[PDB]
């Protein structure tokens, strides 16, 4: 058997593609066979993510890989929402229980409260980049009444790249205000980079400061510059280098010739890639499942129009949806499993700190 | 903070003489306080003049 | 000359569909009569928002107007960005300098910053609601760091 | 302290230890009297081991106080002085610089 699914790529998703394509390699099989459509346009403009995915939609793709960003996200969601294609992701938890979602990338709300509390912080700076969506803002916030903190959040992410100099400075030099010295970067390590980058130009990571990196991908930033200031630093990974089948993976991975996977040359790896890697490997295992259970997938290739009124959903996908959300496997991001919502339970999350 | 400038010139026979262009030198300033002369308050201390 | 427009309306917005009708009674004239293609579907669902645009356009109307909400403005603001089909509205503002979308509700968020300045205040709650855009959350934080202002939102 | 003969091969801990050798007399003043090339390495270390906030104090003891990459220590807060043979003011400099660039 043959299995066409469907994919949209952010513009420069080089090394999730790569992954994409290395867990094609390990995870294909004789039996089915999961033969990738790729569309490379603009995540953020949602008319392009609607084009691709309506001529993906069109091509009668039985599910959809892909990317979705705080625009594109309510495209995605509610197309999805309708139209029972499955769509899997390794972007942020969509906020709602959205049916016809199956988002990888673990809730880190709880797990930031909780260390959150373990610093036993009350007064601190929340720095938060707006277009990654304001979902873990809202959860510090609602808590922050509760546990009485006094919560200095600041937006950082509509600063240009032409001005991005006096801005990061002028940002802290007014926290020196207060006089804040504990902070959280909420950011994409593109920006966790940049804001580190001034932080240790403006001078502020002696003694005394202390960074809270809160997005799963603690090692994957430049952090060697700020290992030896005399702050700390700290946050949270979801892969662990630590289990054997990562190291082998890593192995595996970081072996690849850069020309064709690049970016996988590298004894470590995004967990954007790593989700994604997990990813193909989750959508064999459902689709496997189908076959273990003697599910037909046959939908016609003539699947008709995404525009098509009234609304025609397929069968299909719901039992698709059934096993996506109850695929259990290891992989990189460790156990897995799913809620009815598709939001992961029964994960960990490696909390990890930079001595 | 404005970058590298100068500040003053040095020779052997013009020992460090500055321009005269020293921001530090303005910003400490000093309130002006006014009071009158009275006992117990406010009284000249015998060594006035050498103060 | 006959202009075809289309009508993007929330279903329970009679009040301002009744403005909209009583509005082109006001305003229209033979000389170009503007004529609404009306559509009535959940404007907070993208896929019926999306179809009836796409629906409107393929009837070549001239111009868009409806309302939307904080899930769809990113697909109007975005076909509309792309068809060049001008869509106006007096929904929420957008946050970005969208072309060919026209907003006529103004800014709030100057006028309630100032009212604070004016009431003095210096510590106050912040309840608010996402389906507007948090705009106007993000303007009270930013301000309330700057004005050493506690919030408790 | 003599500092010129850390080799390149290990010129990474030794800075720093040279400087928390220097933080067991808490020492803030110092005179970088090295050559450009090596003021450049010990400034780049400065700020990776984080002193050159306000308190320390420079002096690059070379006439070349513009010629290093001088830049990424302007904003710490730390002062920093020095000396120039060259003065950049003079209209023949001036002169000289458009046609030498």
């Amino acid at each position: 058997n043959s299995i066409q699914i469907g994919g949209l790529f952010p513009r420069g998703a080089d090394q999730e593609y790569s992954a994409f394509r290395v867990g094609m390699v390990q995870f294909s099989t004789s039996e089915f066979r999961l033969t990738p459509h790729i569309d490379n346009l603009e995540v953020a403009n949602s008319f392009a993510v609607t084009n691709a995915f309506c001529s993906q939609f069109s091509r009668g793709v039985y599910a959809i890989f892909g990317f979705y960003d705080k625009k594109s996200v309510n495209t995605i969601t509610s197309f999805c929402g309708t139209l029972h294609v499955s769509f899997i992701t390794p972007s942020f938890p969509t906020d709602g229980t959205h049916p016809f979602v199956i988002q990888m990338r673990p809730d880190l709300k709880g797990a930031l409260l909780s260390l959150i509390e373990y610093y036993q912080w009350d007064k601190f700076a929340y720095l938060y980049d707006s277009d990654r969506g304001l979902s873990t803002l809202q959860a510090v916030l609602d808590s922050a009444a509760e546990k009485k903190w006094q919560v200095t959040a600041i937006n950082v992410g509509n600063i240009n790249n032409d001005k991005k100099d006096e801005t990061y400075r002028s940002l802290f030099q007014d926290l020196e205000l207060k006089k804040e010295r504990r902070v959280i970067l909420d950011c994409e390590r593109d920006k966790v980079n940049d804001i580190v980058d001034q932080v240790i130009t403006i001078g502020k990571h002696v003694k005394g400061y202390h960074y809270i990196i809160a997005n799963l991908g603690f090692t994957d930033g430049d952090l060697l510059k700020i290992q030896f200031g005399g702050a700390e630093v700290s946050g949270f990974q979801i892969v662990d280098y630590d289990d054997s089948l990562v190291s082998k993976f890593i192995e595996r991975w970081s072996t690849l010739e850069e020309k064709e996977y690049p970016g996988a040359h590298t004894a470590t790896i995004k967990y954007t890639s790593a989700l994604t890697y997990d990813a193909v490997q989750v959508m064999t295992e459902a689709f496997r499942n189908l076959r273990k259970q003697r599910i037909e997938i046959s939908r016609r290739g003539n699947a008709g129009d995404c525009l098509a009124n009234p609304a025609v959903p397929w069968g299909q996908g719901v039992e698709i949806e059934r096993a996506l959300k109850q695929v259990q496997v290891e992989g990189l991001s460790g156990n897995i499993k799913f809620d009815q919502n598709g939001k992961r339970i029964n994960y960990t999350i490696n909390i990890m700190e930079l001595k | 903070t404005n970058g590298p400038r100068k500040i003053g010139y040095w020779s052997e026979v013009d020992k460090m003489v500055l321009t005269e262009d020293d921001t530090s030198g303005l910003e400490q300033k000093t309130v002006v306080v006014t009071t009158i002369l009275e006992s117990p308050y406010v009284m000249m201390k015998k060594n006035h003049e050498m103060l």
